[PDB]
């Protein structure tokens, strides 16, 4: 449908198509695909895991029974012991930190299980299992529709404006549609994004830059946002690729030197971006939601496929415009439909659960992205 | 695929609008008594204390007990003479014989220029309309194309056209069954029957049948009786067709099966084209039979149709058919499509006031026990 | 499967379409009233209740029939006398027409083309089978008789997986089918859902198996009608039944249900035991449920339109072969997989059981 | 011969192949339960056991029926009403399918195909006959009738060895055949393995030959069904039966067996009774067991592939003449020798007696 395709081209250009992953459908439902792993380091092979089980959990009472040449693992990372009694000289009570110290002081050594070809082939050793699984799910294509191209005396007005009006009105209608769609995307993204939480929520409470807290510069938020990106790096094999925030949350609040107003409009920045941050990421802005929040997360691809995302979008065409003369009024109806969903496997142990849930059911997917986080922000209204 | 081969058509080129129909214009026996010396061939009437009266023709020249002064005694003697075959009972046959004799005897040239018993007249009918709404959606129209390469509206149209034609054919049947007289009654009633209903489990209706086969044939025979009554009242002819419920049609179809097409070509080719808009076949080589796909209960109507379009008892005179309508509903922009016709109906006058339960061209019977 | 809407789903999920349907005040018959020929009058009998009687005769109904019991007697006498006849719902048709004719008006009385027409998303449900054979067997099948060995196994195997699929389709038909010989299809003395050849009611008084077997086919026609009625699509077009039932039904209507008699004649030149045998009554294509659990038949409807089947089978990925080898014993691996998916006219699996008007299932006893 | 596989020898031992096959708590119905259409409940009646009942009608089963006797009465009433319908395994399947589909999975459910296919080694077992005739016979057959003496004896001799071999194969079939009219093919009032024409149950109420004989065919079809089920390959294709049984069957279906009318017409011109009588019901190629011991029939299956017989005849040598003279009385020697041996689907010779799924043998009484 070339006329709808032309409207598609002229309408999807108006939404934040890159803050979600984009896939497409041709079905009444969209088959979506995505990638997930539940714990990141070294090999994921059975041989690896078994050797790890067979050496030690590095408990506090056992860390000193280790000597030169021994292996140990902690938090699934295998380390070799350099010289005797590693940690003998480390008073640190938090074993994880003691380990970090031991690595630096060369008491232990990050250990690689890489080996000769012969070792592997001779023993008929096991092999790395997959880190990530590839999931598939489907959701219904959902829609919205408008009766907004009002005509009658309006036709007369449009005739007066007849030099532009035919196309102008369809483009305008498409624009308001795009606006609600963009907002719909944001609602889903907002919902799925995990609540960023550190020590009882972002330093033991949601960041608060209110008058009674820290009406500073907005620096403390910029710092927190940058940390949100760190969180993404910690939990997933990706760096943040986008950020969206309200004006009061960051689009304006961080404009104290840690936000750039699109100095350049064509390099590493979409046409729909409000700007970008000093810590990168094209920056988007919602402007609608009562939340006044910040979202940090990642969209990523393998070749042409946007397989990674918290939310996936899959439009379905064969942007329909219909002209109907109710009585005296040949108004223009506009219909747009698409699938939009979160990866349901983030709320499932396996397919038996995935098969009874819906990635489009945002009452379940709420807070379960893992490819995005949200910062609640209290502000100096 | 419109039925209507069982009606006059006489199509309109204007509503109001008219059709023609060949509307039909439409004994003092000596008593038998004690001491009566009958004479062979003579006909005597006798009122019995029980079960009314009889008309008996003498086969024997016998005196009926001159001592039978007691009506009870007289009835007994007459009964004995009847048992003897001396006196034989016929009812209308006797009335006719004496009436014809009386006319012959007192016949006169005079001026007995009677009329051919057909008035022949016409009715004015409006091109009464019927119409359907496709009531479909954009989303299916789009998905149908997108998913299977289907033509959407074109297919909806095919359904719609079929449905309006079926609904029209249905209406025709409702009119037939509105106006039809109820059969298995009167001249076609079995004394032990249930008044207008044929019950396949009832020994009377099934004529002493054994198992379903013979019970099914008994219905066939009730149909022939209905066909006769139609001829008797119409003055035009024996029922020529049957409209009946699927249950009835299957029953008839099971008997002398060559009468109907099982549509074995349809079954063989795995539902090539069900064509569920036509007549099944011809029962007994006499009645073209059609399935009422919307039968309300379970029934059969026998009807007459002469070769002349003016001899149906019911008329359909199409002026407009399948006019496609297209549109949309602006309240939500869903597409709109539909079909409209204008055809009108006619009914032999029989004087819809003079139609309900009065139409001599059709006899309807309710069926139980299938 | 050849009675299903194929709607082949070139992608799983995936859906099929179905043409799902959208889904007496006669003044009085009473003492002293006078009926008029052709009209209809309402009456409630003290026993048997409401009837509707139509006049053949213009007559005063006993003006002295004060007592309802007396009136009931008079009304019955008028029926006995041929003055009155009885029709029930058929009179409803007449009142509706009387009212509609009388009040007909152009207005906006558009009727709907009373079909919902809808779509149902389905998964391409999979199925898989292994060849499970040794190399030595394959070597000998070729070496000894010139057989194509594993290719022959592939043929058998592929046939077998397809048979299992067809089995599944039938099992779901018998799940979704409504219980037949019920409601509209009952004889008052019948046993509801089961046709028992030893029961004189079910066999309608049949004398010996010949007549009884015909009686079974008659119940089948009754089922075909109920399907026709509820779906609004017409008489059932096919029958699926157990080996016992098929043999019984194939005893009537000559060899119309085919045993592929030419194969028998030629000493099993084939057996072709995978498809519909033929056409019972000249009306219903009949297939054999080769896995029937008890003894039964199901009557169903199939239109020419793939959306008018009531059941859908959409063979995405059919008979795709697998190949491999297992070095532990260095034996061959061969097998087949499919991803077909199924579905029905929604009629709202939970909304399928005992609900689908396109099919009616009856249990058979006494064979 | 034409009802078995052949797979000829090239040497004894020697082998054949065979297509050997590999080989849920419906909720209780109780007082007050509102059944819902399509749903199925379990109900054990105090008398005559449990059935599952499917609802056709949504209905509450007498909440006051706390007395199991009362509950049975209400349930029976609802069944009479057509509200509830009894089915046994059709139901067990329906629930099993629901449970597996609904709570099913993906995983890797590779089943093996139902067929294993296997092989056997067979020696070319020998058989032979001698004419055992004298010179004086030969001299006079020529001198008196102009006959070719031993030439005729040879024709007889060859015929007898042929018949004897076919007889042996049949004996092995009857040996290995399972006994029919058993298990899955029993009439509840039946006599276990024997069809008795004088028994109204077996003959389905039949009177005289017409109906009684058709009733035997009815049992034959049931036997064909059991074969189909157990072999996994399809209904029986042929019948071996005694002369009495064959004549009984021949009397029905009009043209199934040939009377060889030309033979009778011409006064026994050429009997040729070494072939199949014809095809029973158009379904089973039928042949007379000329050596039947009691009175009986065996129904058997044969596919187009020689390995799909259940029994295999593998000729190596046939009609090798034997010739000579015996000096003790100097009488001529004539004879024939053959070598073949047979195979039998393994079914696991001791694994054949009464175990062969391709055949069902029934003893017949009352003819």
């Amino acid at each position: 449908r070339p006329n709808l395709v032309a409207l598609t081209r002229a309408t999807t250009k108006l939404i934040y198509s890159d803050i979600v992953a984009t896939q497409r459908t041709n079905q009444p439902v969209a088959a979506f695909y995505g990638i997930k792993y539940l714990n990141g380091a070294t090999y994921a092979g059975e041989a690896g895991y078994v050797d790890r089980e067979q050496i030690t959990e590095l408990t506090e009472e056992s860390k000193l029974t280790l000597n030169k040449g021994d292996l140990f693992k902690y938090n699934n990372i295998v380390y070799k012991v350099l010289e005797d009694t590693p940690f003998a000289t480390i008073e640190e009570s938090d074993l994880e930190l003691a380990l970090q110290i031991a690595i630096v002081l060369l008491k232990v050594r990050l250990f690689s299980d890489a080996a000769s070809t012969s070792k592997f082939e001779s023993s008929d050793s096991e092999i790395a299992d997959a880190r990530f699984q590839i999931n598939k799910w489907q959701t219904a294509v959902k829609s919205r529709k408008l009766k907004t191209g009002i005509t009658v005396e309006l036709a007369q007005d449009l005739e007066a404006n007849g030099f532009d009006a035919p196309n102008f009105l369809e483009d305008l209608l498409a624009t308001e549609m795009a606006d609600e769609i963009n907002k719909d995307i944001l609602q889903s993204l907002i919902t799925v994004s995990k609540r960023y939480k550190v020590t009882g929520i972002t330093d033991s409470g949601f960041i608060d830059l209110s008058y009674a807290s820290a009406p500073e510069a907005g620096r403390s938020l910029y710092r927190m946002v940058c940390e949100m990106v760190s969180h993404i790096q910690k939990e997933s094999t990706y760096t943040a690729t986008f950020c969206v925030a309200s004006a009061r949350a960051a689009a304006i609040l961080a404009a104290s030197g840690w936000l750039k107003h699109k100095p350049e409009d064509d390099k590493y920045l979409s046409q729909n971006a409000y700007g970008f941050l000093a810590n990168g990421l094209p920056l988007y802005c919602d402007t609608n939601s009562p939340l006044d929040y910040v979202i940090v997360g990642v969209v990523e691809n393998i070749g042409e496929k946007e397989i990674v995302g918290s939310i996936f979008y899959a439009p379905y065409t064969e942007f329909k415009v219909v002209v109907d003369p109710e009585s005296l009024q040949p108004s223009i109806g506009l219909l747009v439909r698409y699938a939009l969903s979160a990866n349901p496997y983030t709320v499932a142990k396996d397919e038996k659960e995935a098969r009874i849930i819906d990635g489009g059911d945002m009452d379940k997917m709420a807070g379960r992205s893992d490819l995005s986080v949200l910062l609640g922000v209290k502000l100096p209204k | 695929l419109i039925a209507f081969d069982i009606c006059g058509v006489q199509p309109m080129n204007s509503p109001t609008g008219q059709v023609f129909a060949l509307r039909a214009v439409y004994k003092k026996f000596p008593a038998l008594a004690a001491s009566t010396q009958t004479t062979v061939g003579d006909i005597y009437t006798h009122f019995f204390q029980e079960t009314g009266t009889v008309y008996l023709q003498a086969s024997v020249q016998v005196t009926i007990d001159a001592g039978a002064t007691d009506a009870a005694k007289l009835d007994a003697e007459i009964k004995k003479q009847m048992e003897a075959g001396a006196l034989v009972e016929i009812a209308e046959g006797m009335a006719t014989s004496i009436a014809e004799l009386q006319e012959g005897f007192n016949g006169s040239t005079d001026n007995p220029w009677n009329e051919m018993g057909f008035r022949i007249d016409k009715q004015v009918i409006e091109a009464k309309s019927r119409q359907l709404k496709a009531a479909y959606s954009i989303e299916l129209a789009q998905d149908l194309r997108a998913v299977h390469g289907m033509d959407a509206d074109a297919e909806l149209s095919g359904i719609l056209a079929t449905e309006i034609m079926l609904e029209i054919n249905r209406e025709v049947v409702d009119w037939i069954n509105y106006s039809a007289q109820v059969g298995k009654s009167g001249m076609t009633l079995t004394p032990g029957s249930k008044a207008g209903v044929f019950d396949f489990q009832d020994p009377i209706d099934i004529r002493g049948a054994r198992w379903a086969g013979e019970s099914f044939k008994a219905l066939l025979f009730q149909i022939d009786k209905e066909a006769v009554e139609i001829a008797r009242q119409t003055g035009r002819g024996e029922g020529n067709f049957i409209i009946a419920s699927r249950n009835v049609v299957n029953v008839l179809a099971s008997v002398d099966t060559g009468i109907s097409y099982a549509a074995q070509g349809l079954a063989t080719g795995f539902s090539t084209d069900t064509t569920k808009s036509v007549f099944a076949g011809v029962l007994g080589g006499k009645y073209r039979v059609y399935i009422d796909q919307y039968a309300k209960q379970d029934y059969f109507t026998v009807g007459y149709k002469g070769p002349n379009e003016m001899d149906a008892g019911i008329y359909y005179a199409p002026y407009v058919a399948l006019t496609p309508l297209r549109g949309s509903d602006p309240k939500n922009f869903q597409p709109v499509m539909g079909f409209k016709t204008r055809y009108g109906i006619g009914i032999n006058p029989f004087a819809i006031l003079n139609s309900l339960g009065k139409n001599a061209y059709f006899r309807r019977v309710y069926v139980k026990g299938i």
